[PDB]
């Protein structure tokens, strides 16, 4: 069946490459020598590893992904087991009114610069500044809105049928969920997960404008406001290999999964 | 124990953590000095202290704020007043060496908040193989350049032409060396029109830097340059003359030694191998560092600013650094002790020679070995002489952010409708209306 | 159940939001200036006669719709695309899907480092095929232009694996049904498909419309401000950091939330679908 | 349990009455088969009893008490659904045995009765492949399967049988009754099928619009159906039926005249007879007049008509005629186009009243 | 369109043939019903028709050429599934129409085609209504709705009439059969339902295990099955099967013999005379051997046995014995009591109890 097959390899393979061609112009910039970054080609030549050690001869970096992942993989759970409690109410009874859905809808969009306004004042009597205390709470005020609306809109559409056969077979909700709608919501459910894990690790906005010490400085803001340790030479291999580091526990992760 | 985290620019950290270290090594272990970075450009330097300071950072120590922000940070208490001293020494040491200009610079209202640490006028550089002499005004540039263009060699004229302070620092250089002024000495009226002469100094000045953004083989990118672009494009040899402050030196003779430079390649040389050490420090033996300057100057050389009109020695706008305590810190007396401690004499000269940055202790000036090292020492001393102020307010950045506004992209420049433009424009500064850009 | 079941959720939402977005509103009424504390007073309408009359307000915003209106049509159509290959594979299990995560997983501010560097001019792989003189991050059209590309690429995924899970819910008996009563592949994919998935595309479609508003990062790093351009999410973060006007910059962070506000709203009532029906 | 409904009705927008006040009894360990036209109504009434949906007004007692609002565990009904809904990830093991895992049973056990399921429903080999593996009647049993392990206090079925080959069917049909009496439980089953009807239910009830129309034995619906409407819905082909008139002997017919029995002249001496009288005959009664013996002519009678269409399906010829089908047996030698001569014991006969349709010949 | 099937096969994952190696020739305009067992290859097979499934192996024609390769669109057929699945995203009144929109129909004639077929089967009205609100009986219907819209080269329906009332059933029996015939185009069907099979029947292909078994018009069928499970399998109740001995003349049973007729005699003498046989005789030729007339009372074997078991079912009794015969009703026989029981010579068929085929066939 060449016909189909071929053109199916050719997309398969043409994906596969679109994915992959921006973190190969990241890893080919961070490998070339400061005599090559300026040569405008893709395919790295006399290749060298001198941007990666003077980023390790750092503590900066390290002490970002040491914070980050903390704050991330605490916040993508801490906040979606209250966000799947009020999911599965708002999924089986009338809490699921319009307007909880539209508070949901609204919180989803407070668009953080119109958050991190009314927050920095707070903090400027409050304190709490530069402490994980001052981040996560913004951030899970984020992580609520997705793991709520999504989380209902997704699993609440589940056949009525094998819902009916539950409770004749006469299941008490909250375990009729995990053993007749967890094991067939999750491959629509997992996604939220990644989505929030991928938001509460991966914002700088927040830290941006709400870090300055080495305290809680995360990976994300840890990049932007970084450029190349030797202040006499062109910054761009350093910045790569800045993006390279910080891309690792993500490849990591979808290797994994 | 005790530490003062010491604040200073990203582009000012090579020199400024290696004599962090030295003060560690004088103090005694009493409390050290920990250096921090601000972003690279200098308004983004403002931007992360005004959030460090209104956050209450119990951390922020002492700061390298920018030469222009003084009135700001006074006004605001934000950076104590010297009289503040615990040791009542702050006043003296700030007064004892420096220059009148550099020390005028930290005073708003008579009383002092800051001690001087670094200044700098800017300087014309140029490639000695492609020119036998640099012009000495800008329509001598725009003629090698011209004719450079012609006959097809590197014609840019680099210059600092983003929308930021970098690109403000020259219009004011242009009207001041033309003899106009953006505000009255007072600081509450707007001068770009309130006479003639100060119109025909703004469009001249406007018109010179339009001509110069719109030239036959003028950068591309011009719009976009940074000092480091600017810079690095001399560096990458694609520009034959270029308008920056005392700076190059360090990053020429270093990308030279590393062979990154294609008309000056000293990393194939035996007796300069090892000049840079570990942490990178140009550390070459002073008989391979005159070889290496030799080299460049078969090459590569410096002058003073371009005049606007022929035969006026140009009255460039002074640059620096300013030190301060900041007043959220806990560990105040020994602050001011830091600042006092980064300011001696062996740390200054320390800073120029392997830095760049114009130390502002005076003493110097007077060493004939600190003369040879710092080969444009004469004409930067020559040049403060004539230098141009920004204009002191505690508002400044809101006239630098709304002029700038008014010019940038800049080849679109009508001269009239500008310098309408920066009447409005500054005025409504001055008045705070509107959203900041 | 369910009233005690929102209880611990709704306990911290109710605060994080009344506090903040209240006292939003409050600030917004006051002149105030971060330089002095406490030294300035109540100013009714001020900042909102002022914010909502300048022109570059309006500029900000405009290019905000036309960026997230452009990248939303944008990533839509593609994410389908990515959908309908990723669940209908053959020769690509699970590699086709696998390639399919890392534009979501990867960090916005290293992209888009990525892309400015890929279009600089004389040092961009993709920048070396312009003819020369054309320095495209130094002009406002083309600046929007290499903004899109760098936004579309960093969030098809989201709308790709959101759709998908829309799509694999629809039973395969519709899909032979179609097949045997002759529709072609776009015949029954607008027929059939679409109107199966209607609710989790406009879910989807939302909060992608949100995202592609009060995006930042993307533009901050690609020539941030730069030359107009620029988006309200900037305007707003200068007025307030590098200007110091907390009656301004509050103003402009409700202006803003109430103008979401309404595109929030219309997806609601508009096209109905959403979470209660 | 006991089972007892008080004019429980149900109505939807358009309103319009889906059920309209129907009222029934199940004593404790009966059997009982819900039979009617296609969308009448019965799914409805049989989700609402199970509490799968909700009762618009009247009462539903199970026990002998008061149920309306109570949840479908509070009843403790087993359901088969009547488009039979599974779970599609669950392999066939764990879809049978899900209620004894609800019941937290012992999982040796559980999968014991897993097997005693497997086998007393003929689920052939107990496969555990996915259902997306047994389309077809093979679906239908597995979703059966559910319902007979858990043994609860009713069973409550829904067409549990359609998708079955006939020796499935009948094998099954004994499985179910065998089921019933060793447990002694309630069952209400539901079909539009007759014959199962027949053969399980101690008791059948008769719906159409929403509405009872006939509660009784297999006999009584056979034999004195209360209307020509039921007298027609019930065998199969249906009923024969002639307009007819009276006579102080008996009745008028399209073709002749019977004197009737004194027996039911009394029963149309009640009230008075009506102006036209629907006469009815089942047409497996009907044969040729040929083959009569002394003891059924003394109460036949007998007319020609010309074979309109002939079909055998080996049993009895079904030969069509016109003033319907004879289904006579196979042993008349009619070919269509040839006349024949169709007969039946008049005592066989049923007769309706042409206005409202009820039974006048009512035992 | 002709339809032409050789050698085609089906397998699964275990791999085990769904079907092996079916075959067989139907004319334009022909009409067949599939009929088996719960397991025998029957929506298998339909799928593959269909194009809806990979053929594992062997080859189908249709309409003068081989169709293995070509997509479901391309083969213009139309199906009713078994799961009788309809869109719940638009109004029955779409529903129905939506292969004449795919067709490029005008709007009227669609709407005149759609209320004609809508009255056809007898629905509700044009009922409009979304399909969450029907049930079964109706659902099913408006399945079957938009196969009898599309006059497509060839039908195939998967047991489309399973869920509806007898008094309808017989009248969409007459609605199918019209439709048909009136088109003149090649229809397939499936069903359990055997006697709405045998009304319909032009011919029948019975089948077991993923294998043929039997092919004809029903007449060969119920008279001449050409083995013992087809011979089971058709009919209602099931053939009642005894172990025999011949004779020269006859048969003996286990209470009494049979002479049989000489075309039998030559038949068992032209085949090999299997060791052991099985005679079969289906429940309604077996009659009370008091009811008789004179050439039954000469060809027949008269039994007497007890009524362990009866019942009722209009003009037949059944009656249970050690067995069913299925009795005229004109017989007196109560629970518990001995009956006499004959049938004809003629109808008796004979088995191979090792082969399983029936050498009665003719
Ligand atoms: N979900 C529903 N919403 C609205 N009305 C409904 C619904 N289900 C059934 N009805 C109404 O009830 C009637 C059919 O009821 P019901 O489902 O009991 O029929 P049924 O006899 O179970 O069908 P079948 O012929 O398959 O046995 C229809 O006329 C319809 O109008
Ligand atoms: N997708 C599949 N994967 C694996 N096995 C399958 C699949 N589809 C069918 N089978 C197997 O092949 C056989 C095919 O069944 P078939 O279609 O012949 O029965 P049927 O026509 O559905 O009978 P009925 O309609 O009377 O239930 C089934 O018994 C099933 O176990
Ligand atoms: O001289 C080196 C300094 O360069 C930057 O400061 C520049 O910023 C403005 C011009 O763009 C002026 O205030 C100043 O004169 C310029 O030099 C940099 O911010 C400093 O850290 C450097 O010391
Ligand atoms: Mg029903
Ligand atoms: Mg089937």
């Amino acid at each position: 069946d060449a016909r189909r097959a071929t053109w199916w390899s050719v997309v398969n393979i043409l994906v596969i490459v679109y994915a992959l061609i921006p973190v190969l112009w990241i890893l080919s910039l961070s490998l070339k020598p400061t005599s090559s970054v300026k040569d405008g080609k893709l395919i790295p030549t006399e290749i060298t590893f001198a941007n990666y050690k003077a980023i390790f001869s750092g503590d900066a970096f390290t002490s970002a992904l040491f914070n980050s992942i903390g704050i991330g993989l605490i916040t993508t759970i801490i906040a979606v087991v209250i966000g799947g409690m009020a999911a599965y109410a708002v999924a089986r009874l009338q809490p699921g009114k319009q307007l909880l859905i539209g508070v949901a809808l609204l919180i989803a969009m407070f668009p953080h610069i119109s958050l991190v306004t009314p927050i920095f004042n707070m903090w400027r009597g409050i304190g709490l500044f530069d402490t994980w205390p001052g981040l996560i709470i913004p951030y899970i005020t984020f992580a609520l809105p997705l793991a709520i609306y999504t989380l209902s809109a997704f699993f609440r559409e589940i056949p009525w049928d094998l819902e009916k056969a539950a409770k004749m077979d006469g299941a008490t909700p909250a375990q009729a969920f995990r053993k007749v709608i967890a094991p067939l919501a999750a491959p629509g459910i997992v996604t939220a997960a990644i989505l929030v894990f991928i938001f509460a690790w991966n914002d700088l906005l927040l830290a941006l404008s709400l870090t300055a010490t080495q305290r809680a400085i995360t990976a994300p803001v840890a990049i932007a406001n970084f450029t190349g340790s030797s202040q006499f030479e062109e910054p761009t291999g350093s910045i790569a290999a800045g993006a390279m580091v910080i891309t690792i526990p993500i490849i990591i992760f979808v290797l994994i999964f | 124990g005790i530490v003062i985290n010491y604040y200073t620019p990203a582009n000012e950290e090579a020199t400024f953590k290696a004599v962090a270290n030295r003060c560690n090594e004088q103090l005694g272990g009493r409390f050290q000095i920990a250096q921090r970075n601000l972003p690279k450009g200098a308004d983004d330097q403002r931007l992360q202290l005004a959030r460090r300071l209104t956050g209450n950072d119990k951390s922020l120590d002492v700061m390298a704020l920018d030469v222009v922000w003084t009135a700001e940070f006074a006004e605001a208490g934000w950076a104590v007043p010297l009289s503040e001293d615990p040791a009542g020494l702050a006043e003296a040491d700030a007064t004892e060496n420096t220059l009148p200009g550099p020390l005028e610079t930290a005073r708003w209202q008579d009383e002092l908040y800051a001690a001087p640490i670094t200044t700098n006028t800017q300087l014309l550089w140029y490639r000695a193989d492609l020119m036998p002499a640099p012009p000495t005004t800008w329509d001598g540039m725009l003629d090698e350049a011209n004719r450079l263009y012609r006959e097809g060699g590197p014609s840019w004229i680099a210059v600092q032409g983003k929308q930021y302070e970098g690109m403000v620092v020259w219009f004011n250089t242009l009207l001041q060396s033309a003899g106009g002024q953006v505000l009255s000495d007072d600081g509450q009226r707007v001068t770009l029109t309130d006479t003639p002469e100060h119109r025909a100094a703004t469009v001249k000045a406007l018109r010179i830097i339009k001509s110069v953004a719109t030239a036959p083989g003028a950068d591309p990118s011009i719009t976009q340059t940074d000092e480091n672009t600017a810079r690095l494009a001399l560096e990458q040899g694609k520009a034959a003359l270029e308008v920056n402050w005392p700076y190059v030196l360090p990053s020429l003779l270093e990308n030279a030694v590393k062979g990154g430079v294609s008309f000056l390649p000293l990393d194939g040389d035996p007796a300069l191998q090892g000049s840079i050490n570990d942490v990178g420090t140009f550390s070459p033996t002073d008989e391979q560092f005159d070889i290496a300057f030799d080299a460049s100057k078969k090459v590569f050389g410096f002058a003073p600013y371009p005049g606007v009109n022929p035969d006026e020695p140009a009255r460039v706008t002074l640059g620096g650094l300013n030190l301060a305590v900041a007043s959220t810190s806990q560990h105040k007396a020994e602050a001011f002790e830091a600042i006092r401690c980064l300011r001696n004499v062996e740390n200054q000269r320390y800073t120029s020679i392997e830095g760049g940055l114009p130390a502002v202790r005076t003493s110097l000036y007077d060493d004939p070995a600190f003369q040879k090292k710092y080969p444009q020492y004469e004409i930067i001393r020559q040049q403060l002489t004539n230098a141009a102020v920004r204009p002191a307010t505690p508002v400044y950045q809101a006239v630098s952010t709304r002029m700038s506004a008014t010019l940038a992209p800049i080849s679109d420049i009508d001269p009239e409708r500008t310098a309408d433009e920066l009447t409005e424009a500054v005025q409504k500064a001055i008045d705070g209306k509107g959203l900041i850009p | 159940l369910a009233f005690w079941l929102i209880a611990p959720a709704v306990l911290l939402m109710l605060a994080v939001t009344a506090y903040p977005i209240g006292y939003a509103v409050w600030l917004s009424l006051q002149r105030y200036n971060l330089a002095e504390p406490h030294d300035t007073e109540f100013i009714g309408l001020a900042n909102y006669v002022t914010v909502l009359t300048d022109g570059y307000w309006w500029t900000a915003f405009a290019v905000t719709l036309g960026i997230t209106v452009v990248s939303v049509a944008i990533e839509f159509a593609l994410g389908l695309a990515l959908a309908l290959v990723m669940h209908r594979t053959i020769f690509g299990k699970g590699a086709v899907r696998t390639a399919i995560l890392i534009p979501y997983g990867i960090v916005t501010v290293a992209a888009s480092y990525s892309w400015y560097y890929a279009w600089t001019p004389g040092t961009g792989y993709l920048a070396n095929l312009l003819p020369e003189g054309s320095a495209p991050l130094t002009d406002q059209l083309p600046s929007l232009a290499i903004v899109v590309l760098a936004e579309v690429w960093k969030t098809t995924p989201f709308m790709a694996l959101l759709l998908l899970a829309g799509l694999a819910l629809v039973p395969q008996d519709l899909l032979n049904a179609a097949q045997v009563d002759g529709a072609g592949p776009w015949k029954r994919l607008t027929k059939v498909i679409l109107p199966m998935i209607k609710p989790a595309i406009l879910v989807a479609l939302l909060f992608r419309t949100l995202d592609a508003f009060r995006i930042f990062d993307n533009i901050y790093i690609l020539t941030g401000g730069s030359n107009d351009t620029g988006s309200v999410s900037i305007l707003g973060y200068d007025n307030l950091f590098k200007a110091f006007n907390v009656g301004l910059g509050s103003a402009i962070s409700v202006l803003i939330f109430l103008s979401v506000a309404i595109i929030a709203f219309i997806y609601i009532k508009i096209f109905g679908a959403a979470a209660p029906g | 349990a006991e089972i007892v409904l008080d004019r429980v009705t149900k109505s939807y927008p358009d309103v319009r009455a889906a059920v309209k006040e129907f009222s029934m009894t199940i004593a404790d360990g009966e059997f009982i088969i819900l039979v009617g036209p296609s969308g009448c109504g019965k799914s409805t009434t049989l989700n609402m009893i199970a509490g799968l949906e909700e009762i618009t007004s009247g009462e539903l007692r199970i026990g002998g008490e008061r149920v309306n609002e109570k949840a479908p565990k509070d009843r403790d009904i087993a359901m088969v659904f009547q488009s039979y809904a599974l779970y599609p990830h669950m392999t066939v093991r764990q879809n049978i045995a899900f209620p004894l895992t609800l019941a937290k049973v012992p999982k040796a056990e559980i999968a014991a009765k897993v097997e005693e399921t497997a086998k007393i429903l003929d689920l052939s080999e107990l496969l555990d492949r996915k259902p997306g593996q047994l389309s077809g009647g093979q679906r239908q049993r597995v979703a059966m399967g559910r319902a007979i392990v858990r043994s609860p206090k009713a069973f409550l079925m829904d067409q549990p049988l359609s998708n079955l080959d006939a020796k499935l069917r009948v094998q099954m049909r004994a499985e179910i009754s065998r089921l019933q009496d060793r447990l002694g439980t309630t069952t209400v089953y539901v079909t539009h099928d007759q014959t199962e009807a027949m053969t399980l239910g101690d008791r059948v009830v008769v719906m159409l619009a929403g509405e009872v129309q006939q509660i009784g034995t297999p006999d009584e619906l056979y034999s004195s159906p209360a209307n020509l409407f039921v007298a027609g819905f019930i065998g199969s082909p249906a009923m024969n039926f002639f307009p007819a008139t009276r006579t102080d002997v008996g009745v008028r017919l399209p073709f002749g005249e019977v004197t009737l029995t004194p027996h039911m002249l009394d029963l149309l001496d009640k009230q008075a007879r009506p102006e036209n009288i629907i006469v009815g005959i089942r047409p497996e009664h009907i044969e040729d007049s040929a083959l009569l013996d002394g003891y059924a002519r003394i109460r036949a009678l007998t007319f020609s008509v010309r074979a309109d269409i002939v079909e055998s399906l080996g049993a009895d010829k079904y030969v069509h005629f016109t003033t319907f089908i004879a289904r006579v047996s196979a042993d008349s030698r009619v070919r269509t186009g040839e006349q024949i001569e169709l007969a039946i014991d008049t005592t066989k006969l049923s007769i309706f009243d042409a206005a409202t349709g009820l039974n006048l010949t009512r035992d």
